C-alpha cells in the first residue's frame, strides 16, 4: 500500500454534519443516506489527496471507467460515532452508484471487509509504516514481507485476505505491469538512456494531482534509483 | 422481435434475478450450478405466448412450455421437519415486438393452481393471431414478414435418426414454427425437406429442358428452388469452409441417397461419416437457415441475411477445437446479421472474441439471490490465459506436485534472498523437476540478473 | 489384458498407421477430422473376439462391431472427379492376454465380402470361452480373475443380484463395448443398494446375514473410495451416501459445511461422478473375491472419447490423475483437444495424429515439454494455436506497435492510424494506452 | 402466511377431520411425494369419506427410518452431532407424541402399546 497524508480539514457541510455524531447503526445509516447531496465535494477532495489512486489497490479507476466511492476505514456499523469524521474517510474503486459488488469484489466492496474488521490486525493506508508490510511478486501476487516478525506476518496476511487483494483481476493487472516494467528496463539498458528522466514520469505527480497506477510496484522494482528520484523531487 | 430485460422471482434456482441482454450477442457464464439453463428456460417460457397465436401450442402435449409445479422454489431447512414452497413464481420480460412497439408482459403461478398471465401476455397472442390473419390473406400486394423463434438445447444430437412444399401460402409459411421451441433433435425434418427440395429442383430442371415452352411459368419455380438452395448453402459455408475446408452440402442419390459435402483434397464424403464437430455445426446452422427460408419465401437470396428474431443456444462450442472456438461467434454474426443471439459457454477462446459488454457472469449467495454482472477487465482480443484468470478465476498454472515449491521459490527470489544455499538448492531441484525452459523459472533468472545489475 | 501396438491399413481415413500405446495412460490429441475416433474404433474392433467368447455377447449381432463397407478408404481422383475404393482393410493388434501370453491377431475385410479373421484371432475367443467355463466351477478353491473391457463414446449420455455366482459375475460384461453412463440410472441403482444396506443395518440394531450383507458393504466402500479419489482434493466433499432423513436424497459431507445434496451441482460434475461410479461398480461385480480392493486390483482396458466433455477448466486439470489414482492397474486410452488436460501429463503419454497429402498417418510424441506447463504455452506449442485471437484490428495494432517501436510517432500517417484505432477500439484500450505512454516516454530527452 | 420466508409471527393452524364408517379396517383390506413434507398436507382428504391409513403408515415409516439413520451415524462416527442433533431431537419428540396419544387408548384395557416400525418383521408396523 501507499501512505496517504491528509492536509485538508474538509468541507463546511461535512463539519456541520459531524457536530452531533450518530450513536447507533440506524442513525448512521439514515444520516449517511440523507447526506447524498454533499458527497461529491468530499469525494473530489479525497480523490485529489490520493493522486487519483485507489486507497487499497492503487489502480486508476478513472482510466478504466470503474469510478470511486467513499469508504470508511473503520466500519460505521462498528463505531458509528465516526460516520462524519474526515479522518476516517477514504476513496475506493468500484463506485457504489453491470460490473459491481459481488463475490469477486475487492477493496471496500470485498466480502470480508463488509462483515467485520479487527482494527488490531488491520493494516491500512493511514498507518505511517504500512508500505513495509507488503511485497509484490513476479507472478502477480502480493505477499507479506520477509523482514517481519511472526506477529506482523499474521497481520499482513489477515489484511490481504480481508480486502481480497489477490483476486484474478488484480493479479492479472499486476503481472502485466511487471512485464511492462521489465520491457522498460531492457529498453533503457539497450538505448543507453538515463534511469531518472524516465522515472520522473511515473513517480512524480502532475499539476492536476495524478499518479501512475501501481506506485509500490514501480518503487520496489527499481530499488535505489526510485528512492533517489523520490528524494530529489519530494 | 427482441427482448431487452428479464427478471425472475422464486423460479428454480433463483430467489430473484435481474438480467439485461445485448442487442446482438450475449454470453452467459456460470462456474457453479445450473443458472444458465434456468435463464434459458425462463426466456423460452416467456416467448411461448407468441407461438400460441399461430395454432402452435401443446397440441403434441408439450408440458415443458408452461410453468409447472416442479419449477417453484423449495427450501429445505435442516432444523425443521416440514418443507414449504415459495409462491408465486414469476417471469417478467421487456422488449420489442414491432418497430417502435415496446411492451412488458408477465407470467405467474401460485402453488398448484393453473398458471396465469396478465393482459399484455394476451396482447402478445393477439399479435400472433393478426399476423396469421395477414398471412392467410395472400390476395394482396403488400408483403408481411414473420420473425423467427428457435431453441437449441444440448440434446440436439442425441437421436438424430427418428421421424413437403415451398411457396407463398399460409400452410407452407407457418411450417417454420413447427417444433421451434422443442427440446429434441430436428435433423430429420431438415433432411426430408432438403431431399425433396433437391429432387424437385432436378426433376423440374429436366422437365424444363425437354420442353421449354413453359418458360414464363415453370422457369421461375426452378429459380425459386435454386435461390433457396443457394441461401442455405451460403449460410452453412460461412461457418464450415474457412476452418475445416468442407463446403457445399448437397443431396446425392448415387451415394445411397445421402447428404454429402465436398473437400478440395478429400472429395465427396457422406455427412454421417464426418467428425462430431462438423455434424454438430452443420445441424445448428441448417436449423436456422431453412426455418428462415420457409418463413419468408419472398426474400429469395437474402432470407437469412434479412430475417429477424431470437435464437437460444446452450453450449455453443460443443465438440469444437480451440482454433474453431475462436471463430464461431463471428461466423454466426456474419451468417445471420439481424438476429439476437443468446448463448452459453465456458471456453476462454470464445470469451476472448467479444467485448465485455456482451458477457454476463451469474452467481448466487447462500439465500438464492442472483446477480448478472460484467467482467471488470477488458476481454476483447486479450490472450486466453488473461481471460481465464481475470474472468473465470482460474490460475493458468496447473496444481502439479511442484507448484507450491515454485511459489515459495518465486517469493524468495523476488525479495532479494537468492544467493542463500537453500534458495539455490530449491532452484536446482525445480529445474530438474520441471526443466530449465519453464517460463516462470526463466523470468526468475531474469529477475536475479536485474537485481544483480542494480547493485552497482 | 493389455494392448501394446496397433496397425491399420486402408481403414477409414488412414492409408497406413502404426501407433504404440503407453502402459497406463495414452492421450490422442489432434484437431477435428484427424482420426481419434478412427483409432478408438479400430481398438474396439480388435477386442471384440474376446467378448464374443461369453454368452452375454455370443448373441451380439450388432453390425457396428465388425468391419463395414463404409470403413474402406476412398481416394479422390481430381482429374477423373471420382471416388475410388481401396481394398482390403486390415487391423493388426499386439499385446498380452494373460501373464506371459504374448500374441498378435489380425482382422480384414475385402471389398463387399464378409469380414474374415486369421488363425490367432480365434484363439482369443477360445480363451474367453475357457474363462467362462472356469467361472462356472463350484468347489474350486483357486480364484479366477476377469479383466475389465469398456468403451465410453460420445453417446454415453443419450439414454441387481450382486451374488458370487456365474450369472452375476458375467453380468459385468453387459453392453460393455457400447456402455452408457448418465446420472439418473446411477442414482437409481446406488439408492437401491443403500436402501438394502440400511435395512440390514437397522435389523442389527433392533435385535443385537453373511454373504449378501458383506458384499453390499464391500461394494459401497469401494465405490466411495473411488469417488473420493475424484472429489476430495479439489474440494472437501467426500463419502457420497443416501439419506432418507434429508428428503430421500444422495448427499456428500464437508468438514466445514456439513451435508450438501448431489442434485445442486452442475451436469458435468454429476456425469463425471456417474462415470467413475459405473467403472467402480463393474469392477466390483467382475471380481467378488477381491472384496473392497476390487477397483484397486482389477486389470483391463477402458476407452473414453472426449474425456473432458462438459467439464469446467478447473476440473479438466484434475481428471487424468483422478483416474490414475482410483484405478491404478487399468490401461486408459483417451482422446481430447483441451490444453488444460494436457498441461498435467508427461510427454511420453501423448500422441499427435497427422497425415500427408497421400494419406499416410503418423502418431508421434510432442517435441517439447508439457508437464506443469501454462495452458497458453501448451496451446502455442502442442496445438499450434496462437493464444491471442485474430480480431479485425489485430494487424493494424501490430503495425502501429512496430512503427512506434522504431521511433516514427511524429509522422502524419502514424497519428492518423492512432486516431482510427482510438475511434474503433476506444480510448481505454490497454494497448493504445501502452503506446501513448511509450510515445510520451520517448520525449523530454 | 404459512408460505412466507423469514417471518417473526407464528401461525397456528386448526384441526379439521371427519371419521365416518369408511374408515373401518376390515379383513384383508390392506417414495414420499414432495408435498407430503408440508404443514398443509394435514388437510389432505381431511373431510372426505375415505380411509387415510396408508398416508400415516408411509410418513411414520419415514420418521422411524430417519431416526434409525441418525442413531447409526452417531454410533459410528461421533463427530457431526452439532445442528444435526436438533433434527434428531425433533424426530424423537414427534415419535413420542404420537406414541403417547395412541397409548392413551389401548394400554389400560388391552395391554398393547408402543407402536413402532420394525425391520426384523419384514418392515412392518408392530
Ligand atoms: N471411408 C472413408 N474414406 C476416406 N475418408 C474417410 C472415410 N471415412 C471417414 N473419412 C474421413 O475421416 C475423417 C473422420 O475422422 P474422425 O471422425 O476420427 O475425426 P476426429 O475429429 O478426430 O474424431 P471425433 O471428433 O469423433 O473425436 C473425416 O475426414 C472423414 O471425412
Amino acid at each position: 500500500m501507499r501512505h496517504v497524508i491528509k492536509t485538508q480539514l474538509g468541507t463546511v457541510a461535512l463539519l456541520t454534519a459531524h457536530e452531533n455524531p450518530p450513536q447507533d447503526a440506524d442513525q448512521s445509516t439514515r444520516r449517511w443516506r440523507n447526506f447524498r447531496r454533499d458527497k461529491a465535494a468530499v469525494m473530489v477532495q479525497l480523490i485529489n489527496e490520493q493522486y487519483h489512486l485507489c486507497c487499497y489497490s492503487e489502480i486508476r479507476s478513472d482510466l478504466r471507467g470503474l469510478g470511486y466511492h467513499i469508504e470508511h476505514v473503520e466500519n460505521k456499523s462498528q463505531h458509528p460515532e465516526r460516520t462524519f469524521d474526515y479522518q476516517n474517510l477514504a476513496a475506493s474503486a468500484l463506485d457504489s452508484g453491470s460490473s459491481l459488488k459481488g463475490k469477486n469484489a475487492f477493496g471496500g466492496h470485498a466480502q470480508g471487509k463488509q462483515d467485520v474488521v479487527d482494527m488490531a490486525k488491520f493494516i491500512h493506508c493511514h498507518i505511517r509504516d504500512c508500505s513495509r508490510y507488503f511485497a509484490y511478486l513476479s507472478d502477480g501476487r502480493i505477499v507479506p514481507a520477509d523482514e517481519l516478525n511472526a506477529q506482523e506476518t499474521e497481520n499482513a496476511q489477515y489484511t490481504i485476505d480481508l480486502l481480497n487483494l489477490n483476486s484474478g483481476f488484480l493479479q492479472t493487472e499486476r503481472r502485466n505491469h511487471w512485464e511492462e516494467l521489465e520491457q522498460l528496463f531492457d529498453e533503457h539498458i539497450e538505448k543507453d538512456w538515463d534511469l531518472q528522466q524516465l522515472l520522473q514520469l511515473d513517480l512524480v505527480s502532475t499539476p492536476d494531482h495524478k499518479l501512475h497506477e501501481f506506485f509500490s510496484i514501480t518503487r520496489q522494482f527499481f530499488q535505489q534509483e526510485a528512492e533517489q528520484v523520490l528524494q530529489s523531487h519530494a | 422481435m427482441r427482448i431487452d430485460k428479464l427478471s425472475l422471482l422464486n423460479f428454480r434456482c433463483f430467489k430473484q434475478l435481474d438480467i439485461t441482454f445485448d442487442e446482438h450477442i450475449t454470453i452467459l457464464v456460470a462456474p457453479n450450478g445450473a443458472g444458465k439453463t434456468t435463464v434459458l428456460d425462463a426466456v423460452r417460457l416467456a416467448l411461448f405466448p407468441f407461438i400460441r397465436g399461430f395454432d402452435a401450442s401443446l397440441y403434441v402435449k408439450d408440458k415443458s412450455l408452461a410453468i409447472r409445479t416442479e419449477d417453484l422454489r423449495l427450501i429445505y431447512r435442516q432444523e425443521a421437519l416440514n418443507m414449504e414452497m415459495s409462491s408465486p413464481a414469476k417471469i417478467t420480460a421487456t422488449g420489442e415486438w414491432a418497430s417502435g412497439k415496446t411492451a412488458t408482459w408477465m407470467l405467474d403461478k401460485r402453488g398448484e393452481q393453473p398458471p396465469h398471465e396478465d393482459k399484455m401476455a394476451a396482447q402478445l397472442t393477439r399479435w400472433g393471431e393478426q399476423l396469421q390473419k395477414r398471412v392467410r390473406e395472400e390476395h394482396s400486394l403488400q408483403q408481411v414478414e414473420l420473425p423467427l423463434m428457435l431453441y437449441l438445447g444440448t440434446a440436439r444430437l442425441w437421436y438424430q435418426e427418428r421421424y413437403q412444399r415451398l411457396d407463398n401460402s399460409a400452410f407452407s409459411r407457418l411450417s417454420g414454427y413447427d417444433d421451434c421451441l422443442s427440446a429434441t433433435s430436428n435433423y430429420k425434418q431438415f433432411e426430408q425437406w432438403y431431399s425433396w427440395l433437391w429432387l424437385s429442383y432436378r426433376e423440374h430442371q429436366i422437365t424444363q429442358l425437354e420442353s421449354p415452352s413453359a418458360k414464363l411459368k415453370e422457369g421461375v419455380r426452378v429459380q425459386r428452388m435454386k435461390e433457396a438452395i443457394q441461401a442455405i448453402q451460403q449460410a452453412i459455408n460461412c461457418l464450415t469452409q474457412q476452418v475445416t475446408g468442407w463446403h457445399d452440402l448437397e443431396y446425392s442419390a448415387s451415394h445411397n441417397q445421402q447428404l454429402v459435402m465436398s473437400h478440395p483434397q478429400y472429395g465427396k464424403i457422406p455427412l454421417s461419416q464426418l467428425s462430431d464437430g462438423l455434424r454438430n455445426a452443420v445441424a445448428m446452422v441448417a436449423d436456422i437457415a431453412f426455418r428462415c427460408v420457409k418463413l419468408n419465401p419472398h426474400l429469395q437470396n437474402d432470407a437469412a441475411l434479412k430475417t429477424q428474431g431470437i435464437v437460444l443456444i446452450d453450449e455453443v462450442d460443443m465438440f469444437l477445437h480451440p482454433a474453431w472456438q475462436q471463430q464461431i461467434i463471428q461466423s454466426l454474426r456474419s451468417a445471420f446479421p439481424q438476429i439476437q443471439f443468446i448463448v452459453t459457454t465456458h471456453s476462454p477462446q470464445v470469451l476472448s472474441t467479444v467485448k465485455r459488454e456482451s458477457i454476463r457472469l451469474l452467481e448466487q449467495d447462500e439465500n438464492g439471490n442472483g446477480k448478472a454482472l460484467m467482467p471488470l477487465g477488458a476481454t476483447y482480443g486479450e490472450p486466453s490465459n488473461d481471460v481465464l484468470q481475470s474472468v473465470m478465476g482460474v490460475d493458468p498454472q496447473p496444481a502439479v506436485k511442484e507448484k507450491a515449491d515454485l511459489q515459495k521459490l518465486t517469493g524468495w527470489v523476488d525479495q532479494g534472498k537468492y544467493d542463500e544455499p537453500k534458495t539455490q538448492q530449491l532452484m536446482v531441484a525445480l529445474e530438474v523437476a520441471l526443466g530449465e525452459k519453464h517460463p516462470q523459472l526463466q523470468r526468475l533468472q531474469r529477475s536475479i540478473a536485474r537485481q544483480r545489475l542494480l547493485k552497482g
